[PDB]
């Protein structure tokens, strides 16, 4: 609470930097009122970071090879251009996959143009065009390839486009451009929204007059997941004991031709809005398919999800869920019934990209944990008009924060536990405050659903409660 | 479902049946999955000499290479000196990919910025990117100094260091006073190393090259020590050790081990450490400057003959016995100090323990990869304790380098079956090993997917991967390990004999099948 | 038949055809060899928890125990002494057993002689061969003093060591100055570390015991240090080291890290460093004697207290984080000299090597074994890093010993399921291991065996052996690793957090099975 | 070479010794003369050591429990008493065997009644007796019994025999008592004695009255063959590509069926007659089997040794013996032209235990390589008789070396390589000369036959020719 004291903290906080630049971060630091919906009249995101500042943002390759593009288990992911971006993207998200790598799956493979100075000078529209033939030669069971766009390209002027188009003429093969280029936009967001206008235009309409495929009143499709740690495969299992066929999967695990049948099923299940909307608005609009947002972050917001879920479908959906819910209980209740002691009344502060910053809440109250601060790496406003009814009052918002920002508050607000990205944790670890990567669970999970929960209060139980945050202070000292 | 008392993570909660069932009806169902014949049959025709041929016919397509961008290297040279902010004029998303990587690597809060350019400074440039990026890093993270490194972006749109810091200077925004060292690192140009290069180079010719006329060679009695890419800790502690019993004054420059080994004491530290401004503008008065890892500091050696004219010496890097041996004679000859008893010792040991190993040493086969130097100081160690080299990889590699280790090859009987690889990534080693086999791997953590591939061919066709280079993922505290001088040599001896009598013993672990060699003592 | 490019010794060359129609043809001509069904239904048998109740109603038959005899830890405690050669009063292929083992773990010459008892001694004693011995060995290897243990024949028979030494100096086999301190070593009591405990006590009891007039505590302001037995020659240096940063004038008391760690350059040396005889006459002159493992230096301790005046602390073994707090601040409390910066940062890098690992580290079950001292050490440590102890295991323990664990695991969450056992061998162990599964084993060579039995009932069920104690014989240049202080505490996390992670490697690596969880980064 | 400067190097090297050890001293060590046949004249053997000169015997506990008794894989061995001599000699030596360890094998095993001071006081009878019962109770797959016998044992007044008797006759099992107490006799040797003795007093005559086993003129036992690094396993091979059938081998890889089914055999083939000469003897005297010594250590004496072996029988196993020499010739005469001229010229300095330091010497000869020294720890009289033809002119013999003498040897003498056990094995590598392991083969091997002939050489060759031992001088002393 003492929402003064909070305002006082910011402001003290932004006396350090320059005039512009405190002008425009002071738009980026908010008090969270409830009652407000309109977050623009409270807080402004989705604007370029202040030079120098040490953001934790990325860039739009990041939102597409990496988040969007690079699940896709079956297809070859060229990361054209010089070499370093696909060598620190390489198998650095855990989207995790069935299938012989090298042979039929290619997600953990790091393929490149590896652009030199006569690439630069010259163009690589004929080292592409090359790069394809010789792909073709030695991966034989590719079922696509896809051009991820990095900033030497967007800069010299190649036609990615033409070659795209004629190489899969050529070859009878789906070879999708991808104009990913980092100086896009301001973060992964623009990534996210390039890569779904790609997929759109190079490999959602491919099956439109295709009829073969047996459809049921009960196929869904699940858009947004990524198989954090098998987080996916977590939430199908449920849907798949509520009596719902899973048809696709976008794009955790996910291959093209489920990507194709897409536009096929009754619903489409999204968990990551931001990353997703464009597509599942699109494929509203063009083939009426509705589609609802779900969380299955903890048993409450499990149960939820699974009743809205089964409302669209008929009473034997209804009657499978209640089933589903009844058969899971006893198992999250034993959860947190051992659990809940150890984590109750602990305050955490969040800061992650664009979905988990206020997905993840409910699960940390299930536990009795308390959120006093959140934000995001690049949320548009509309994910803040979400945040906002889902936050204490008088709590701490922030977006795109400095890494002096970060500190400072984390410093003043003194949080039992914070979750954030690799960047923040050593940083935060050498301070005696614990920490959990809430990207990539820290190596663990999976957290997704009922599984997933109990993973999830076992982590921070051991986080929280590890004996080695009692002997940072020497005894002589 | 899970148990309360005994809950799965992953793995191996995904081998339960029923997850098993629903990944079996996704995949017969929707993935639209090969025959699992045609998959085998497909693996089998990669692990072939045909389909090596066509891997290593390949000339435009790059599969999962061994090396990285020059702007990594220039961070990593940067954060080297005291109180100093890598500083890259680019794009944020290098700088994010820069700091995920050394926070992987060593398990360290990483600093570094950017400027943020974007389409935008793609049309116009990045000066007023420059120009406030500068002032906000100086006003908010109060550093010494700002080194300025460049993305790829930058390189290709063509924008001015120079011009750019000096108007920042002439226009306010940061005092004239303020150091700011600049170097171009093109990502497209040789790979991190050469990015060391240029950020070390950049810097010296800032403290150093409108200094020169009072400066007199011998006067402060110490010699320069330019370590390079160095991403073990234990390295620049065993050079400062060494030069520390000999009683030779030294000047190590670009020291970062301080910044990426802070304690966990309840406060956390941004700088620390580091070489300072006056040892920088002190050095050209140094006897002689010594380079630990010539074949990526070309620029700098050219650079400090050219212009502080020091006799840099002509020396490998001081890896396994007779480099070590040399580096120390050297050393001793230009300092004038003799080499005391306490290294003598240390020599003879690690010699005992090569007598007490040799046997399980002999004749093992290894394929390496790496950055040149260290992959050549690895090559002279393991050609020293007998152990054959087959297949030598370097991404980052030129001819020259190819040559002077053929050269080294050739004065070994060890080396006869050796093949030296420039400019192959990965893919290329995993026909070779495929093809023909080594026993063990050399290299960072990418190679334990080959392993995986070897032991999808067989148990027999496993080759183990054996964990040294950079960058080390899958296991924690690696980069405290030591690899130059006779103490990295030691621990090098120990990690490869040992490895050999794990593989051993497990291979020889089956009861009434072949544990009849499963020998208490070895 | 043998290939000459490609020669297999014993493992995989019995594996061919030929022997393997050799070797069945051979076990169903004339072994007589039960069925292996039978085999297979005792080995499961075997597995269950009534032979775990049968094994532990065990009174009489001792199976593969976990601990030696006196007189090898008296030859060690005499090894530590300058110029002294350990003497054996007793039969010969002792000697030759203690001289192999030695050898076997430390990979280094081990000097030990013994008068070669025989049965003609049996009813006469062994006063004439003491005598011929001691003359023989002084002129011949020219040691300053000889320390003189025994083995069972000589305590069974009852031969006086004092007296035996009085006579020798009487009749002149060698000169009455020369140091012969003696301590009876019965391999019927105890173990090897008591044998240990007995030779300081007899060698300190010789160089003190009649010279305690002039002596004042405190006058030669240094600090005396006992390391009881001790294999590894980096707790030795690690302890100097300590010492030394702190600036506390310190006496080493036997010390052999210098004559097992000797150089190979041309030459062997027998006696290299080692306790002289002037710091053992000065150590009643020193401020205080800390014991670095008390629980088998008792009779020291009484020694030290009894006639030294000094007033020996309740330290326990500096193992892990606070135990080595805890000497470090009694030290300084000691000496007067506060701890200096350099100790606060190794020990903030500790803590922050445990937050890095502690993902990893929690949960974990292990068993362990070794000796009193260390496996507390080691329970402590595996307790601060949130590990759960499950099977502690010491055949040479005692019931106080056990009282003192059970405290310290009362005091910790995390030590609700674990049992200490006093008196019980290996066989035990195993039968533990197989009905209530941990995840790790931690001990010595021994343990291999029964990694072997554990493969044999499953994959699932295989518990890895983690090499940490004494002795190790399957493994090259482990003796050099460091076991006390915050530098022993970092290797053992090293070791652990690693072993897990090669472990959960190995069970990810099969393609298209558990590979999803093959991460790149963890 | 040049004999009487090997006699003054004697002299000299005698000097240092006191006068009653310098005069029982010069009669072990003696200038070889191959026209010597009765070896008493030059060098004395089996005598008691010198006490403290650092010799390197054993005890008879270490020849009865550790060399024959040991390698029975079948029957349990109890070394009764103390701890620790069981503990030194679990494992040590190679005798490799095929079983289930702790199933129907146990020799890797270390059992001991694990005596205390009550047991010394008060007896261990009883404490034996429990044990036994406990063994039956806890290894029911064991076939046998032995009892080694440790120095209080002999020392006390207790009388093993008669709980042997008592047990074996109650439980209906072979319980074998050994009176191996190290204190008898000088060496290992006198334990090779009481072993045998106890093996012909208590397992040998088992099977007198049985005629069950069908018997085969060419019916052959090896004898003295303990399977070192599976040295037994690459003779018996040969044997049986003779044409010969191998009923026992004694010991490795033993069972004692096979022990039992000896006395059934047409001919004993000796590997070790110091170890198993009295036990040939007896078989000799009381069923008629004769008994003959052979050498498979390198390929002249292999051939030699089957032709022998040949001639005792008829014409096919003649004409099998020439096709399994015509068989391997090619093998190790290419093993010989790899590895000779590498080794051809090079001197060797041998010290081993009771055969070896005379079998071996003809396969350092059919790889060019010259013995100048040889010696025993523990060898008889006789054993110097063959030496003598064995070893070249001038060469030096010594009898139960001590570690100073064979120092001062070594150092005049420089040889390339030496052989010996793991006491000398540092010392000599720590000054710079190449050292083999010739008790375990340096955890290598095996070395009998022509299998194990390109082992040897291949390990000779990587200890002589290692790099390593170029560099133990500092480039700047
Ligand atoms: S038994 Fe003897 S010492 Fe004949 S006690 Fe010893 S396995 Fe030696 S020279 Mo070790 S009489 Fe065997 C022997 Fe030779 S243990 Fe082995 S190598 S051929
Ligand atoms: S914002 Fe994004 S990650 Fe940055 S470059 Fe641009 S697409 Fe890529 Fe790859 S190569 Fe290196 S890291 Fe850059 S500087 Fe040239
Ligand atoms: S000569 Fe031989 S090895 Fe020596 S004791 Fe005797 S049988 Fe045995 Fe075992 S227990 Fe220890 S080592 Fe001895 S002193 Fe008492
Ligand atoms: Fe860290
Ligand atoms: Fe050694």
């Amino acid at each position: 609470m003492s929402r003064e004291e909070v305002e006082s903290l910011i402001q003290e906080v932004l006396e350090v930097y320059p005039e512009k630049a405190r002008k425009d971060r002071n738009k980026h630091l908010a008090v969270n009122d409830p009652a407000v919906t309109q977050s623009k009249k409270c807080i402004i995101s989705n604007k370029k970071s202040q030079p120098g500042l040490m953001t934790i943002r990325g860039c739009a390759y990041a939102g597409s090879k990496g988040v969007v593009w690079g699940p896709i288990k079956d297809m070859i992911h060229i990361s054209h251009g010089p070499v370093g971006c696909g060598q620190y993207s390489r198998a650095g998200r855990r989207n995790y996959y069935i299938g012989t790598t090298g042979v039929n799956a290619f997600v953990t493979m790091n393929f490149t143009s590896d652009f030199q100075e006569k690439d630069i000078v010259f163009g690589g529209d004929k080292k592409l065009a090359k790069l394809i033939d010789e792909v073709e030669t030695l991966f034989p069971l590719n079922k696509g390839i896809s051009v991820q766009s990095e900033c030497p390209i967007g800069l010299i002027g190649d036609d990615i486009e033409s070659v795209s188009k004629v190489k899969g003429a050529e070859l009878s093969k789906t070879i999708v451009p991808v104009r990913c280029e980092g100086f896009r936009g301001v973060s992964q967001s623009l990534g996210h929204h390039i890569a779904n206008d790609a997929v759109r235009d190079w490999v959602l309409g491919k099956r439109d007059e295709d009829t073969t495929f047996a459809s049921t009143p009960y196929d869904v499709a699940i858009i947004g997941d990524y198989n954090i740690g098998g987080d996916a495969w977590s939430s199908r299992i449920l849907l798949e004991e509520m009596g719902l066929r899973c048809v696709a999967q976008w794009s955790g695990d996910g291959s093209i031709s489920e990507i194709e049948l897409t536009p096929k099923v009754k619903l489409n299940l999204v968990h990551c809005y931001r990353s997703m909307n464009y597509i599942s608005r699109h494929m509203e609009e063009k083939y009426g398919i509705p589609w609802m947002e779900y969380n299955f972050f903890g048993p409450t917001k499990t149960i939820e999800s699974l009743r809205a879920i089964a409302a669209k479908f008929d009473e034997s959906i209804q009657k499978k869920c209640e089933e589903v819910i009844a058969k899971y209980k006893p198992e999250w209740e034993a959860v947190v019934a051992k659990y809940r002691p150890r984590l109750e009344g602990k305050r955490v502060m969040l800061y992650i990209g664009g979905l988990r910053p206020r997905h993840v809440i409910g699960a940390y109250e299930d536990l009795g944990m308390e959120v006093v601060g959140t934000g995001y790496e690049f949320a548009h406003n509309d994910d803040y008009d979400r945040t906002m009814k889902e936050m204490g009052d008088s709590t701490l918002l922030y977006d795109d924060v400095t890494g002096y920002e970060f500190e400072e508050f984390v410093k003043r607000i003194k949080p039992d536990l914070i979750g954030s990205g690799i960047k923040e944790k050593f940083i935060f670890q050498k301070m005696g405050i614990p920490f959990r990567e809430m990207h990539s669970w820290d190596y663990s999970g999976p957290y997704h659903g009922f599984d997933g929960f109990a993973i999830f209060a076992r982590d921070m139980d051991m986080t929280l409660n590890n004996p080695c945050w009692k002997k940072l202070q020497a005894p002589w000292e | 479902s899970q148990q309360v008392d005994k809950i799965k993570a992953s793995y191996p909660l995904f081998l339960d049946q029923d997850y098993k069932d629903m990944l079996a009806k996704k995949r017969d169902g929707f993935e639209e999955k090969y025959p699992q014949d045609k998959i085998d049959e497909v693996f089998q025709w990669t692990t072939t000499k045909e389909y090596q041929e066509l891997n290593f016919q390949r000339e435009a397509l790059t599969v999962n290479p061994a090396k990285a961008c020059q702007p990594l290297g220039a961070v990593l040279c940067a954060l080297g000196f005291e109180k100093t902010m890598p500083y890259v004029h680019g794009s944020q998303g290098c700088v994010a990919y820069f700091r995920s990587y050394f926070n992987r690597h060593f398990r360290e809060p990483v600093s570094c910025v950017s400027d943020s350019m974007t389409e935008d400074a793609a049309v116009f440039g990045g000066q007023q990117n420059m120009k406030d990026g500068l002032q906000n890093c100086k006003a908010t993270y109060k550093p010494d100094m700002i080194a300025v490194s460049t993305t790829c972006m930058a390189e290709v749109i063509g924008d001015d260091l120079n011009a750019f810091i000096n108007n920042s200077k002439k226009e306010g925004f940061i005092p004239d006073e303020f150091p700011v060292p600049f170097a171009h690192t093109p990502s497209f140009v040789g790979s991190h190393v050469t990015g060391w290069d240029n950020m070390f180079e950049g810097i010296a010719r800032y403290f150093t090259l409108k200094s020169m006329d009072d400066k007199v060679v011998g006067s402060n009695k110490k010699i320069n020590i330019v370590p390079g890419f160095e991403t073990y800790l234990g390295n620049f502690r065993v050079i400062k050790r060494m030069l520390s019993e000999m009683g030779v004054g030294y000047s190590l420059l670009s020291d970062p081990e301080e910044v990426l080994d802070t304690p966990a004491d309840g406060q956390f530290r941004m700088y620390a450490g580091g070489t300072t401004q006056e040892e920088m503008k002190d050095a050209p008065n140094a006897l002689n400057t010594v380079l630990l890892q010539p074949w990526h500091l070309e620029k700098t050696k050219k650079f400090v003959e050219g212009t502080w004219k020091h006799e840099v010496p002509k020396l490998n890097i001081p890896m396994g016995l007779d480099w070590t041996d040399e580096f120390l004679m050297k050393v001793s000859e230009i300092s004038g100090q003799p080499i005391p008893a306490s290294l003598t010792k240390e020599r003879g040991r690690l010699v005992d323990m090569m007598t007490d190993s040799h046997t399980w040493l002999h004749g093992k086969r290894f394929a390496l990869w790496g950055d040149p130097d260290f992959v050549m100081g690895l090559v002279k160690f393991l050609l020293e304790l007998g152990c054959e080299p087959v297949h030598i990889l370097c991404h980052n590699g030129n001819k020259r380098w190819k040559k002077a280790v053929d050269a080294i090859l050739a004065a070994s009987p060890y080396g006869k079956n050796a093949t030296v690889y420039i400019g192959k990534d990965l893919w290329h080693l995993r026909s070779l090993v495929f093809t023909d086999k080594p026993d063990f791997m050399i290299g960072n953590s990418y190679g334990k997917f080959i392993q995986r591939d070897t032991l999808h061919k067989g148990k027999e066709f496993e080759v183990p991967l054996i964990r040294i280079g950079f960058p080390i993922f899958d296991r924690h505290h690696l980069h405290r390990s030591t690899t130059l001088g006779y103490e990295g040599a030691m621990q090098i001896l120990t990690t490869l004999v040992n490895s050999i009598l794990e593989r051993l013993d497990e291979e020889t672990r089956g009861m009434q099948a072949t544990d009849y060699n499963h020998d208490l003592v070895r």
